[PDB]
């Protein structure tokens, strides 16, 4: 009975995982289209940090302690260098390996245990599927929330209200010994990394129309 | 860790004849442990009704490990503990020549005995002297058992005696 | 299973392109070392764009991939 | 075998024959040397008088070439057009120049598996023969199709 | 480093029968170890339904060592224990000898007997008497069982039963 | 350094039969040892389905040095460990010793009892008095086994059985 | 069954090792032809030396970290004299064996055994050939990889990018005792080793036309 159920689960987990892929795969273009990433990187391939934000904040912190604030902000992971830009490839793709090991205890052998063998293998299908569906979500949630950290990243810094990054480099002219030489060396490297900053005079705000 | 009394499932690969002890083995199909082998022995019951094989020799593969425990069979599909194979290996055989050795001696001597009331009495010659050496001899060899021989493409299911870690 | 069907046939197979060559100067469609330009567009296995599958066979039915994701899908489950 | 497949998609060269000959029969003319590849059509077979419009029946036709080109590897495919000198210079080169646009489009809605498709018409500013006395009958306008082989 | 319990080929080279007990070699053909051989002996069980050979004295070339792993031989692709050879070897010439002892005396004694009711007399006199004595020795010696014996052209199937380093 | 239960070739000079124990040579001819001479005795067995030679005291040149490994001879060329020689020495003379004296008892006594229903008396008076002690003497005597014996100009096979140097 | 696999990889890369020696032999000429050490075999029977040269190169050690150059010089191996210059035999030619001794007593008996045996052997067979092509890839690649480092190595002393190898010689007259004797010593001794030059002013450019 329980095996049965597995062993459904099993199948319907990797039948609906393989479908989702090839229509993923059928749906490409645009996909990549929509998420760019290239266009959001900057100008010395570093990856701009994400950022959060909250909107009318409330602490109850017990009886007699409470603490509200408009909106607060917070910085998920610091910017970093960055050689290739990323993709959906590592964040949308769920793996797929056929099951081809049918082995079962209680084979079913009466008129009932070949319907409830049946019933559950269709419930495993059912249970597959949607966890399946579930995995998908989260992970298609996940990337949203990165992109959408960058896009705001990126505007608030247009806003003017975050530390741009500070890139350093270095020169050198021909370097090593007479076995070995480099024409020339080029240190490149991050100083001050981007951040916050507090002070209300250097807020400036914008008009639509 | 494994819980004290579950089932576990495994295949044997092997067929032998319940007549000499050895080494057999077994590999464990599904589960937590994958590929998992197993060596033991069997036992030889009293009667025929059934026969058992004592699995204690279990090595699990990934690392260089082989823990003792010790468990036995059941019949597949039967949820029962006998073992099949055939029982009447050896039993119309010697009832036969333990019938005949008798027949022998009895018709020779009967027709011997018959003639007051030459290839009639060479009959009685050869029953009446034959029967008796043939019926001492199946006597002596009517007490070997019928054996029983597991299969080589049957699998198994092992229920669990003790934990391991 | 022909490949240069409805011609004089094969020649041989260049290995520069992986590709087979017919009797006349046609290069035919099928290829013959894996070292040419494919298509492909659909992976199995697991543990794709990760650190690939652990080497160690661990007791539990999970797999985690060695970048530290674990990849309950290609785990089992209960 | 079952994991990597062994030739591309669809392939078949005994339908490229097939269908490479029968286009030669309807007078397509086709030419494969080395491993540039042209295609040339009469004018006249698809669009009307100096019309750049399409007849119901050009569109099976046209699905038949874009099945037969279905079939290869490409990366760029060029097209041009040339007509018959009809009133004025400019008048020619727009006419073919909408041509080529149109059958362009059709043949990008088509799954023509390329890279790039540049299309250009130059009315009758390159002549294949001396003889002009027909008018869009005669053979000097015309549609070009070509690419080279992509490996 | 050898699993606990797997399966490894062997080949057979040598024959003897199964009479005295002896040394004799066996050659592993495939696997991580290459050209090993196999010394050791065998065992008579009670009845000849089988034939199994004790096989310890394990020596690998390349370096001088000598490992006594012990395991015993199945039929390669046969997954039975038991060995290609025969088994009727000495049924049929103990039962003659008897049997045709018994008929002597029985003729003999017979004969003698349907006198009341000179070559009769002779025939009497061969058969009563020489069937006595060989009646007698055929009960002493009938107790040889069957034996069997090995060949040196057949391979051996070895499952290990200790681990080795 | 030898392997442990390896192949030599050795050539036999000297013959003997299964009836007195006594030192045996025989001479390697092939291998690493190039000149040596290997000494020891023999074995008497139950059954006459085989014969085997003791060889353990290794006499080699080079140095004055006497190392003892033990080995043993097979068949050349057959891989089977029985002697080619013959085995029906002593049966067809004790089988028709023992035959006879029962035939001379019967004789004499079966021609004495038919008496009732000179020189047939003499014939009854021989058969049975001389067959009593001839029949008990061929009875004491009958437990003469049957022989075998080597031939002196014949090579032999070597397996060893433990490692020198 | 992986016995014959195993005597059919055997076989076919015994086989196909044999052809292309054979190849090899028939068309010998024109690789020697192409392959002249002697022609570049210095004034003094010095081997020179073997340079490799990369083109932009960059390596990351972490965030904030990078480091780029134009091109860069390696040496591989330092000169030595030779008595004689090498060849394409030892690069090109492979070893050759046939194993002709199959240890089979286990003939493939049934039908299907006969056909499992045969497809197990084509498989061993086509897998040797391989092994063979990729041995033979690898040898062509490190011959390839030598002759250009010397190449290279000459165009760059043509260039002033790098140092001849100063070479010395010690000259005595009558040599030895009464009972040995030499006619005229001679001694060889070099003391620049060639190397780079960092003085990247000395350099002297080239224009074609």
């Amino acid at each position: 009975k329980e095996t049965a159920l597995s062993v459904g689960a099993q199948a319907g987990l990797a039948w609906r995982a393989k479908i989702i892929d090839e229509q993923l795969n059928k749906q490409a273009r645009n996909l990549d289209a929509i998420y760019d990433f290239n266009s959001l990187v900057l100008e010395h391939n570093i990856l701009p940090p994400v950022l959060l934000e909250g909107r009318n904040t409330l602490n109850l912190a017990d009886a007699q302690s409470i603490r509200i604030s408009d909106r607060t902000y917070k910085v998920a992971k610091q910017a970093h260098f960055i050689t290739t830009p990323p993709t959906w490839r590592q964040y949308l793709w769920m793996d797929y390996v056929k099951p081809e090991a049918p082995n079962v205890t209680l084979l079913p052998k009466t008129k009932a245990e070949k319907e409830i063998w049946c019933i559950y293998t269709e419930r495993g299908w059912k249970n597959g599927i949607d966890q399946a569906n579930t995995i998908l979500e989260e992970n298609i949630a996940r990337i949203k929330e990165d992109f959408g950290g960058m896009i705001l990243y990126r505007k608030l810094l247009a806003m003017n209200m975050v530390s741009p990054p500070y890139v350093s480099h270095t020169d050198l002219g021909v370097t090593g010994d007479g076995s070995e030489i480099h024409i020339d060396d080029r240190v490149l490297r991050i100083t001050a990394l981007p951040e916050l900053n507090v002070n209300s005079a250097e807020w400036r705000a914008a008009v639509a129309k | 860790i494994i819980k004290t009394g579950d089932i576990m499932f495994a295949v044997l690969d092997t067929s032998v004849n319940s007549d000499e002890p050895g080494p057999i083995l077994a590999t464990i199909v599904t589960g937590k442990l994958k590929g998992s082998k197993l060596i033991g022995s069997f036992n030889l019951p009293s009667n025929a009704d059934k026969m058992v094989i004592t699995f204690n020799t279990m090595s699990i593969p990934g690392a260089e490990k082989t823990i003792s425990i010790s468990a036995y069979a059941i019949d597949p599909n039967t949820a029962r503990t006998a073992l099949a194979s055939r029982t009447n290996h050896h039993y119309l055989m010697r009832y036969g020549s333990l019938f005949a050795s008798s027949f022998l001696q009895g018709f020779g001597n009967a027709f011997q005995s018959a003639n007051t009331t030459s290839t009639l009495e060479n009959a009685v010659i050869g029953l009446a002297t034959v029967g008796k050496a043939w019926s001492q001899q199946a006597q002596q060899l009517f007490n070997t058992p019928t054996t029983v021989e597991v299969y080589s493409g049957t699998g198994l299911g092992i229920l669990f005696t003790q934990d391991v870690t | 299973d022909g490949c240069c069907s409805k011609m004089g046939g094969i020649n041989y197979c260049d290995s520069s392109a992986g590709r087979l060559v017919c009797n006349n100067g046609f290069y035919s469609t099928c290829y013959c070392t894996r070292h040419a330009v494919m298509d492909l567009q659909f992976l199995m296995g697991c543990c794709l764009w990760h650190g690939g599958v652990y080497p160690q066979l661990n007791s539990s039915g999970l797999v985690v991939c060695n970048d530290g994701y674990v990849s309950e899908e290609c785990s089992l489950q209960k | 075998v079952p994991k990597l497949p062994c030739r591309v998609d669809g392939a078949c060269d005994a339908t490229i024959i097939k269908m490479m000959t029968d286009l030669n029969k309807k007078g397509i003319k086709v030419a494969s040397v080395g491993q540039n590849y042209l295609i040339s059509i009469p004018a006249s077979a698809l669009f009307a008088d100096q019309s750049p419009r399409l007849n119901w029946a050009s569109y099976s036709l046209l699905n038949e070439i874009a099945a037969f080109l279905k079939q290869f590897r490409k990366i760029a495919i060029t097209v041009t057009s040339y007509s018959s000198k009809y009133v004025s210079v400019k008048r020619e080169r727009a006419l073919t120049l909408a041509r080529s646009r149109v059958v362009s489009e059709y043949l990008w809605s088509q799954g023509v598996d390329s890279r790039i498709i540049f299309t250009q018409g130059l009315g009758s500013d390159k002549p294949i023969t001396s003889y002009t006395l027909g008018g869009d009958r005669s053979p000097n306008a015309r549609v070009e199709i070509t690419f080279r082989r992509a490996v």
